[PDB]
Protein backbone atom coordinates (compact mmCIF):
# COMPACT_ATOMS: atom_id res chain seq x y z
CA UNK A 1 0.00 0.00 0.00
CA UNK A 2 2.92 2.21 0.67
CA UNK A 3 4.59 0.40 -1.90
CA UNK A 4 2.13 1.75 -4.35
CA UNK A 5 2.54 5.58 -2.94
CA UNK A 6 6.02 5.25 -3.82
CA UNK A 7 6.45 3.15 -7.28
CA UNK A 8 4.09 4.72 -9.23
CA UNK A 9 2.44 7.81 -7.82
CA UNK A 10 5.75 10.75 -7.93
CA UNK A 11 2.30 13.12 -8.28
CA UNK A 12 1.59 11.76 -4.49
CA UNK A 13 5.38 10.69 -3.56
CA UNK A 14 6.00 14.48 -4.06
CA UNK A 15 3.07 16.25 -1.92
CA UNK A 16 3.91 13.52 0.53
CA UNK A 17 7.83 14.67 1.19
CA UNK A 18 6.99 18.46 1.32
CA UNK A 19 4.63 17.09 3.93
CA UNK A 20 7.13 14.74 5.73
CA UNK A 21 9.42 17.37 6.14
CA UNK A 22 6.68 19.85 6.94
CA UNK A 23 6.09 17.47 9.82
CA UNK A 24 9.23 16.80 11.28
CA UNK A 25 10.03 20.43 10.77
CA UNK A 26 7.02 21.16 13.02
CA UNK A 27 8.85 19.65 15.98
CA UNK A 28 12.49 19.73 14.98
CA UNK A 29 13.10 23.09 14.74
CA UNK A 30 12.13 23.56 18.35
CA UNK A 31 15.11 22.25 19.31
CA UNK A 32 16.81 24.35 16.61
CA UNK A 33 17.25 21.51 14.33
CA UNK A 34 16.41 21.70 10.74
CA UNK A 35 15.83 18.71 8.41
CA UNK A 36 15.69 19.67 4.82
CA UNK A 37 16.87 16.07 3.27
CA UNK A 38 14.80 13.00 4.11
CA UNK A 39 17.20 10.82 2.39
CA UNK A 40 20.27 10.94 5.07
CA UNK A 41 18.86 13.03 7.88
CA UNK A 42 17.31 10.42 9.94
CA UNK A 43 19.97 7.61 9.31
CA UNK A 44 22.13 7.74 12.09
CA UNK A 45 19.26 7.39 14.67
CA UNK A 46 19.35 10.55 16.69
CA UNK A 47 16.61 12.79 14.83
CA UNK A 48 14.32 9.83 15.23
CA UNK A 49 15.35 9.63 19.20
CA UNK A 50 14.92 13.11 19.43
CA UNK A 51 11.51 12.92 17.49
CA UNK A 52 9.97 10.32 19.15
CA UNK A 53 10.47 12.36 22.92
CA UNK A 54 8.66 15.41 20.68
CA UNK A 55 5.62 13.34 19.74
CA UNK A 56 5.63 11.73 22.97
CA UNK A 57 6.04 14.08 25.48
CA UNK A 58 9.57 12.77 26.93
CA UNK A 59 12.79 13.49 27.34
CA UNK A 60 15.38 11.03 26.25
CA UNK A 61 18.69 11.25 28.83
CA UNK A 62 21.62 11.83 26.76
CA UNK A 63 23.20 8.81 28.25
CA UNK A 64 20.30 6.52 27.02
CA UNK A 65 21.69 6.78 23.15
CA UNK A 66 24.44 8.16 20.84
CA UNK A 67 23.92 12.11 20.87
CA UNK A 68 26.80 11.87 18.22
CA UNK A 69 27.11 9.02 17.19
CA UNK A 70 30.93 7.79 16.10
CA UNK A 71 30.09 4.17 13.99
CA UNK A 72 27.98 2.10 12.58
CA UNK A 73 27.40 0.25 15.31
CA UNK A 74 25.94 3.25 17.83
CA UNK A 75 23.93 4.64 14.35
CA UNK A 76 21.71 0.87 14.68
CA UNK A 77 22.27 1.17 18.43
CA UNK A 78 20.39 4.25 17.67
CA UNK A 79 17.95 3.54 15.50
CA UNK A 80 16.61 0.29 17.11
CA UNK A 81 16.49 2.06 20.13
CA UNK A 82 13.96 4.51 18.08
CA UNK A 83 11.89 1.70 17.21
CA UNK A 84 11.25 0.55 20.81
CA UNK A 85 10.11 3.84 21.41
CA UNK A 86 7.74 3.26 18.95
CA UNK A 87 6.98 0.23 20.23
CA UNK A 88 6.57 1.67 23.73
CA UNK A 89 4.03 4.16 21.72
CA UNK A 90 1.64 1.77 20.55
CA UNK A 91 2.89 1.31 17.00
CA UNK A 92 3.42 -1.82 15.98
CA UNK A 93 7.60 -2.91 15.41
CA UNK A 94 8.62 -1.36 11.93
CA UNK A 95 9.35 -3.52 9.14
CA UNK A 96 12.72 -2.18 8.18
CA UNK A 97 15.07 -3.15 9.56
CA UNK A 98 17.29 -0.75 11.64
CA UNK A 99 19.92 -1.12 8.94
CA UNK A 100 17.91 -0.12 6.02
CA UNK A 101 17.60 3.64 7.83
CA UNK A 102 21.12 3.62 8.43
CA UNK A 103 21.98 2.43 4.75
CA UNK A 104 19.48 5.60 3.55
CA UNK A 105 17.02 3.44 2.29
CA UNK A 106 14.46 5.97 1.02
CA UNK A 107 11.22 3.72 0.86
CA UNK A 108 12.12 2.41 4.33
CA UNK A 109 12.97 6.23 5.99
CA UNK A 110 9.62 7.41 4.16
CA UNK A 111 7.41 4.33 5.53
CA UNK A 112 8.41 4.78 9.75
CA UNK A 113 8.14 8.56 9.04
CA UNK A 114 4.48 8.54 6.98
CA UNK A 115 4.28 5.57 9.72
CA UNK A 116 4.93 8.65 12.85
CA UNK A 117 2.55 10.99 10.58
CA UNK A 118 -0.66 8.78 10.36
CA UNK A 119 -0.46 8.47 14.33
CA UNK A 120 0.92 12.07 15.40
CA UNK A 121 -0.82 14.00 12.48
CA UNK A 122 -2.93 16.42 15.12
CA UNK A 123 0.10 16.33 17.79
CA UNK A 124 1.27 20.26 18.15
CA UNK B 1 5.76 -12.51 51.79
CA UNK B 2 3.61 -13.15 48.69
CA UNK B 3 2.58 -9.64 48.19
CA UNK B 4 -1.32 -8.39 48.54
CA UNK B 5 -4.16 -10.34 46.65
CA UNK B 6 -5.17 -9.09 43.62
CA UNK B 7 -8.72 -10.48 44.46
CA UNK B 8 -9.00 -8.53 47.73
CA UNK B 9 -9.31 -4.98 45.62
CA UNK B 10 -12.07 -3.89 45.85
CA UNK B 11 -11.73 -1.00 42.79
CA UNK B 12 -13.98 1.60 43.13
CA UNK B 13 -13.81 4.76 40.46
CA UNK B 14 -10.68 4.85 37.72
CA UNK B 15 -8.82 8.09 38.47
CA UNK B 16 -6.33 8.56 35.19
CA UNK B 17 -4.64 6.33 32.49
CA UNK B 18 -1.48 7.23 30.50
CA UNK B 19 1.82 5.96 29.40
CA UNK B 20 2.72 4.24 32.72
CA UNK B 21 -0.64 2.44 33.22
CA UNK B 22 -3.66 3.30 35.02
CA UNK B 23 -4.72 4.79 38.70
CA UNK B 24 -8.00 3.83 40.86
CA UNK B 25 -9.44 4.73 43.84
CA UNK B 26 -10.21 1.76 45.98
CA UNK B 27 -10.51 -0.37 49.07
CA UNK B 28 -8.52 -3.24 50.42
CA UNK B 29 -8.73 -4.56 54.59
CA UNK B 30 -10.45 -1.28 55.90
CA UNK B 31 -8.15 1.35 53.93
CA UNK B 32 -8.83 3.69 51.16
CA UNK B 33 -6.16 3.23 48.94
CA UNK B 34 -5.14 4.07 45.29
CA UNK B 35 -3.88 0.94 43.54
CA UNK B 36 -1.32 1.87 40.66
CA UNK B 37 -1.56 -0.78 38.05
CA UNK B 38 1.93 -0.83 35.57
CA UNK B 39 1.85 -1.11 32.24
CA UNK B 40 4.60 -3.01 31.04
CA UNK B 41 5.49 -4.20 27.61
CA UNK B 42 7.41 -7.75 26.85
CA UNK B 43 6.45 -8.53 30.42
CA UNK B 44 8.76 -11.66 31.76
CA UNK B 45 9.42 -13.64 34.73
CA UNK B 46 12.73 -11.58 35.15
CA UNK B 47 11.01 -8.21 35.47
CA UNK B 48 8.22 -10.02 37.11
CA UNK B 49 11.14 -11.20 39.72
CA UNK B 50 12.73 -7.67 39.66
CA UNK B 51 9.20 -6.29 40.49
CA UNK B 52 9.25 -8.71 43.64
CA UNK B 53 12.60 -7.62 45.01
CA UNK B 54 11.91 -4.03 44.20
CA UNK B 55 8.53 -3.93 46.29
CA UNK B 56 9.85 -4.22 49.56
CA UNK B 57 11.83 -1.48 49.70
CA UNK B 58 8.81 1.05 49.66
CA UNK B 59 7.21 -0.14 52.27
CA UNK B 60 8.85 2.66 54.57
CA UNK B 61 6.29 3.01 57.78
CA UNK B 62 8.88 4.79 60.02
CA UNK B 63 9.01 8.38 59.33
CA UNK B 64 5.89 10.64 58.87
CA UNK B 65 7.15 12.06 55.56
CA UNK B 66 7.08 9.16 53.94
CA UNK B 67 4.04 7.51 52.42
CA UNK B 68 5.00 3.73 52.08
CA UNK B 69 4.21 1.29 49.43
CA UNK B 70 1.36 -0.67 51.16
CA UNK B 71 2.26 -3.52 49.25
CA UNK B 72 1.90 -5.12 45.58
CA UNK B 73 0.11 -7.81 43.80
CA UNK B 74 2.55 -9.79 42.16
CA UNK B 75 2.28 -10.57 38.40
CA UNK B 76 1.62 -13.84 37.91
CA UNK B 77 -0.84 -14.10 39.58
CA UNK B 78 -2.42 -10.95 39.30
CA UNK B 79 -3.00 -9.98 35.99
CA UNK B 80 -0.48 -6.68 35.72
CA UNK B 81 2.33 -5.88 38.64
CA UNK B 82 0.22 -3.33 40.36
CA UNK B 83 0.77 -1.11 43.79
CA UNK B 84 -1.04 -0.20 46.41
CA UNK B 85 -0.72 3.05 48.66
CA UNK B 86 -3.01 4.91 50.84
CA UNK B 87 -5.34 7.32 49.56
CA UNK B 88 -4.29 11.30 49.90
CA UNK B 89 -7.18 13.38 49.50
CA UNK B 90 -5.51 16.62 48.29
CA UNK B 91 -3.48 14.24 46.28
CA UNK B 92 0.10 15.53 44.75
CA UNK B 93 2.02 18.69 45.93
CA UNK B 94 1.55 19.61 42.36
CA UNK B 95 -2.04 19.43 42.07
CA UNK B 96 -2.76 21.36 45.16
CA UNK B 97 0.60 24.15 44.01
CA UNK B 98 -1.03 24.11 40.44
CA UNK B 99 -4.72 22.70 40.23
CA UNK B 100 -6.18 24.12 43.45
CA UNK B 101 -9.81 25.56 42.58
CA UNK B 102 -10.60 25.67 46.58
CA UNK B 103 -8.63 27.38 47.66
CA UNK B 104 -4.39 28.92 47.88
CA UNK B 105 -1.85 27.61 50.19
CA UNK B 106 -0.01 30.06 51.99
CA UNK B 107 3.38 30.78 52.43
CA UNK B 108 3.39 29.46 55.80
CA UNK B 109 2.26 26.21 54.77
CA UNK B 110 4.73 26.22 51.73
CA UNK B 111 7.40 26.62 53.87
CA UNK B 112 6.10 23.92 56.23
CA UNK B 113 6.18 21.73 52.73
CA UNK B 114 9.72 22.37 52.45
CA UNK B 115 10.35 21.70 55.71
CA UNK B 116 8.33 18.25 55.51
CA UNK B 117 10.02 17.15 52.22
CA UNK B 118 13.29 17.82 53.31
CA UNK B 119 13.18 15.68 56.43
CA UNK B 120 11.62 12.96 54.26
CA UNK B 121 14.55 13.11 52.38
CA UNK B 122 17.36 13.34 54.80
CA UNK B 123 15.86 10.18 56.14
CA UNK B 124 15.58 8.33 52.85
CA UNK B 125 18.72 10.02 52.53
CA UNK B 126 20.18 7.39 55.43
CA UNK B 127 19.25 4.46 53.86
CA UNK B 128 21.96 2.23 52.56
CA UNK B 129 21.90 1.17 49.68
CA UNK B 130 19.57 4.56 48.71
CA UNK B 131 16.34 3.52 46.92
CA UNK B 132 17.25 3.15 43.25
CA UNK B 133 15.45 5.53 40.63
CA UNK B 134 13.89 7.91 43.03
CA UNK B 135 13.03 11.24 41.60
CA UNK B 136 11.45 14.14 43.84
CA UNK B 137 9.35 16.41 42.22
CA UNK B 138 5.95 18.13 42.68
CA UNK B 139 4.14 15.13 41.20
CA UNK B 140 5.89 12.39 43.59
CA UNK B 141 4.83 14.33 46.76
CA UNK B 142 1.34 14.09 48.15
CA UNK B 143 -0.11 15.62 51.00
CA UNK B 144 -1.93 14.37 53.73
CA UNK B 145 -5.51 15.33 55.34
CA UNK B 146 -3.48 17.47 57.85
CA UNK B 147 -1.09 19.38 54.89
CA UNK B 148 1.94 17.20 56.06
CA UNK B 149 3.89 16.61 52.68
CA UNK B 150 4.85 12.77 52.32
CA UNK B 151 7.39 11.58 49.53
CA UNK B 152 5.26 8.84 47.71
CA UNK B 153 7.36 5.57 47.07
CA UNK B 154 4.57 4.67 44.98
CA UNK B 155 6.51 6.63 42.56
CA UNK B 156 9.66 5.68 42.20
CA UNK B 157 10.28 3.80 38.77
CA UNK B 158 10.84 0.09 38.62
CA UNK B 159 13.74 -1.09 36.49
CA UNK B 160 11.74 -2.50 33.66
CA UNK B 161 9.91 0.82 33.33
CA UNK B 162 10.94 3.08 30.73
CA UNK B 163 14.60 3.87 31.46
CA UNK B 164 15.37 5.89 27.95
CA UNK B 165 12.21 8.07 28.55
CA UNK B 166 11.81 10.95 31.56
CA UNK B 167 8.42 13.10 31.82
CA UNK B 168 9.71 15.30 34.79
CA UNK B 169 13.24 16.55 33.47
CA UNK B 170 12.33 20.50 34.78
CA UNK B 171 13.04 19.22 38.09
CA UNK B 172 16.46 16.81 37.74
CA UNK B 173 19.68 17.98 38.21
CA UNK B 174 21.78 19.38 34.70
CA UNK B 175 24.14 16.02 35.63
CA UNK B 176 21.34 13.48 35.53
CA UNK B 177 19.96 15.06 32.10
CA UNK B 178 23.76 13.43 31.12
CA UNK B 179 24.95 11.05 33.33
CA UNK B 180 24.34 7.23 34.27
CA UNK B 181 22.98 6.92 38.18
CA UNK B 182 26.38 5.29 38.78
CA UNK B 183 28.55 7.92 37.26
CA UNK B 184 26.57 10.61 39.64
CA UNK B 185 26.32 11.99 43.23
CA UNK B 186 22.57 10.46 43.43
CA UNK B 187 22.18 12.50 46.69
CA UNK B 188 23.20 15.88 45.50
CA UNK B 189 21.28 15.15 42.61
CA UNK B 190 17.98 15.04 45.10
CA UNK B 191 19.05 18.52 46.43
CA UNK B 192 18.86 20.21 42.77
CA UNK B 193 15.12 18.59 42.96
CA UNK B 194 14.39 20.40 46.10
CA UNK B 195 15.83 23.38 44.69
CA UNK B 196 13.76 23.42 41.80
CA UNK B 197 10.70 22.69 44.25
CA UNK B 198 11.34 26.00 46.50
CA UNK B 199 11.63 27.70 43.08
CA UNK B 200 7.99 25.96 42.62
CA UNK B 201 6.81 27.16 45.87
CA UNK B 202 8.53 30.49 45.64
CA UNK B 203 6.42 31.30 42.16
CA UNK B 204 3.87 29.04 42.48
CA UNK B 205 4.35 28.38 38.46
CA UNK B 206 5.15 24.79 36.78
CA UNK B 207 9.20 25.63 36.19
CA UNK B 208 9.11 25.72 32.25
CA UNK B 209 5.92 25.04 32.00
CA UNK B 210 5.69 26.89 28.25
CA UNK B 211 8.42 23.79 26.80
CA UNK B 212 7.73 20.29 26.16
CA UNK B 213 10.16 18.09 28.05
CA UNK B 214 12.06 17.15 24.77
CA UNK B 215 12.99 20.69 24.80
CA UNK B 216 13.51 21.44 28.75
CA UNK B 217 16.20 18.31 28.74
CA UNK B 218 18.30 19.34 26.16
CA UNK B 219 18.46 22.97 26.59
CA UNK B 220 19.16 22.41 30.53
CA UNK B 221 21.88 19.79 29.52
CA UNK B 222 23.07 21.40 26.61
CA UNK B 223 22.76 25.65 26.81
CA UNK B 224 22.09 26.17 30.34
CA UNK B 225 18.61 26.58 30.90
CA UNK B 226 17.70 27.70 34.38
CA UNK B 227 14.62 28.60 36.53
CA UNK B 228 14.43 32.58 36.52
CA UNK B 229 15.74 33.49 40.58
CA UNK B 230 11.90 35.09 41.45
CA UNK B 231 11.83 39.27 42.13
CA UNK B 232 11.33 40.86 45.09
CA UNK B 233 11.94 37.27 48.04
CA UNK B 234 13.89 38.18 51.05
CA UNK B 235 17.67 37.96 50.87
CA UNK B 236 17.02 34.54 52.84
CA UNK B 237 15.09 32.89 50.71
CA UNK B 238 17.34 33.85 47.80
CA UNK B 239 20.12 32.39 49.23
CA UNK B 240 19.03 28.85 50.20
CA UNK B 241 17.64 29.01 46.72
CA UNK B 242 21.10 29.52 45.39
CA UNK B 243 22.87 27.31 47.49
CA UNK B 244 20.68 23.82 46.74
CA UNK B 245 20.66 24.87 43.25
CA UNK B 246 24.68 25.24 43.12
CA UNK B 247 26.01 23.90 39.55
CA UNK B 248 28.54 22.06 41.78
CA UNK B 249 26.95 19.37 42.38
CA UNK B 250 29.40 18.57 45.38
CA UNK B 251 28.98 22.35 47.27
CA UNK B 252 25.37 21.67 47.33
CA UNK B 253 23.72 21.24 50.83
CA UNK B 254 22.17 17.77 52.36
CA UNK B 255 18.92 17.73 53.54
CA UNK B 256 20.09 17.10 56.87
CA UNK B 257 21.46 20.49 56.85
CA UNK B 258 18.55 22.61 55.44
CA UNK B 259 15.97 20.92 58.14
CA UNK B 260 17.31 23.25 60.67
CA UNK B 261 17.18 25.90 58.33
CA UNK B 262 13.71 25.61 57.78
CA UNK B 263 12.90 24.89 61.21
CA UNK B 264 13.93 28.16 61.24
CA UNK B 265 11.74 29.80 58.67
CA UNK B 266 8.69 28.53 60.73
CA UNK B 267 6.16 30.45 62.01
Amino acid sequence: AFDTLFDHAPDKLNVVKKTLITFVNKHLNKLNLEVTELETQFADGVYLVLLMGLLEGYFVPLHSFFLTPDSFEQKVLNVSFAFELMQDGGLEKPKPRPEDIVNCDLKSTLRVLYNLFTKYRNVE
Amino acid sequence: HSGIDFKQLNFLTKLNENHSGELWKGRWQGNDIVVKVLKVRDWSTRKSRDFNEECPRLRIFSHPNVLPVLGACQSPPAPHPTLITHWMPYGSLYNVLHEGTNFVVDQSQAVKFALDMARGMAFLHTLEPLIPRHALNSRSVMIDEDMTARISMADVKFSFQSPGRMYAPAWVAPEALQKKPEDTNRRSADMWSFAVLLWELVTREVPFADLSNMEIGMKVALEGLRPTIPPGISPHVSKLMKICMNEDPAKRPKFDMIVPILEKMQD
